């Protein structure tokens, strides 16, 4: 959740 | 006996004679880029990179490519990441990237730095790579966000990552996918790719034309940094 997607 | 061509989703390809054992080995098998003129000629095992220079590929004559090596010595091999080494040679450029993209200040307001595009190109092309060390979403979810500013899920197991100090252009430059800023009207998006040297990792293509010196920005799809937010809300207005 704390990365991009 | 015969040439075989594979061509990956991506728009790469490995180029070959497969041994008695139908596999890409020998030392004249090559991986092409999307551009179908820029080529890793070299040594290969079974598909994988072992030593591939740099070459371009000239002309197919009946599935036959014609290649024809660039001047200099750098070889490059596979060299997937691990979680905590990144590459074996982080200073090692791909040269595909680096005729297609270069870092310098953002245009947009206290971003630092931003990913700018050498040339005019058209709608889905390839333009740079995101390549960094590989970890759990356990790992990355759970610590502060202030060392998450370049994790990108590859998957839902893999979280690539360009910690510190690699987030420095003069401690890394093996891949510069990183340094694309966010834009919530973006000209690229992040996609899949099988690279000769990184392996599977994630690429930064164009959605539509850009134009030389054009700064390439991605939506990063994100609970957010503060910037984000920020961001967002100036977003939702005056749009
Ligand atoms: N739209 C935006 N506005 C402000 N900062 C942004 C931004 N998009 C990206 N950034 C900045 O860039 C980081 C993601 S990494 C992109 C590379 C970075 N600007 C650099 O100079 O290395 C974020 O943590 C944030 O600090």
């Amino acid at each position: 959740k704390r990365s991009k997607k | 006996h015969g040439v075989c061509w594979i061509y990956y989703p991506d728009g790469g390809s490995l180029v070959g004679e497969v041994n008695e054992d139908g596999e890409m080995t020998g030392e004249k098998i090559a991986y092409v880029y999307p551009d179908e003129r820029t080529a890793l000629y070299g040594k290969f095992i079974d598909g994988e990179m072992i030593e591939g220079k740099l070459a371009t590929l000239m002309s197919t004559e009946e599935g036959r490519p014609h290649f024809e090596l660039m001047p200099g010595n750098s070889v490059y091999h596979f060299d997937k990441s691990t979680s905590s080494c990144i590459s074996t040679n982080a200073l090692l450029p791909d040269p595909y990237e680096s005729e297609r993209v270069y870092v310098a200040e953002s245009l947009i307001s206290s971003a630092g730095e931003g990913l700018f595009s050498k040339v005019a190109v058209g709608p889905n092309t390839v333009m740079s790579f995101y390549n960094g060390v590989r970890i759990t979403h356990q790992e990355v979810d759970s610590r502060d966000w202030a060392l998450n500013g370049n994790t990108l899920s590859l998957d839902e197991e893999t979280v690539i990552d360009v910690p510190e100090p690699y987030n420095h252009v003069s401690k890394y430059c093996a891949s510069l996918g990183h340094k694309a800023n966010h834009s919530f009207t973006p000209n690229c998006i992040y996609d899949m790719f099988v690279h000769p040297r990184f392996g599977p990792i994630k690429c930064i293509r164009t959605l539509r034309a850009v134009e030389a010196d054009e700064e390439l920005t991605v939506a990063y799809g994100y609970e957010a940094p503060e910037w984000y937010q920020v961001e967002l809300k100036a977003f939702q207005a005056t749009q």
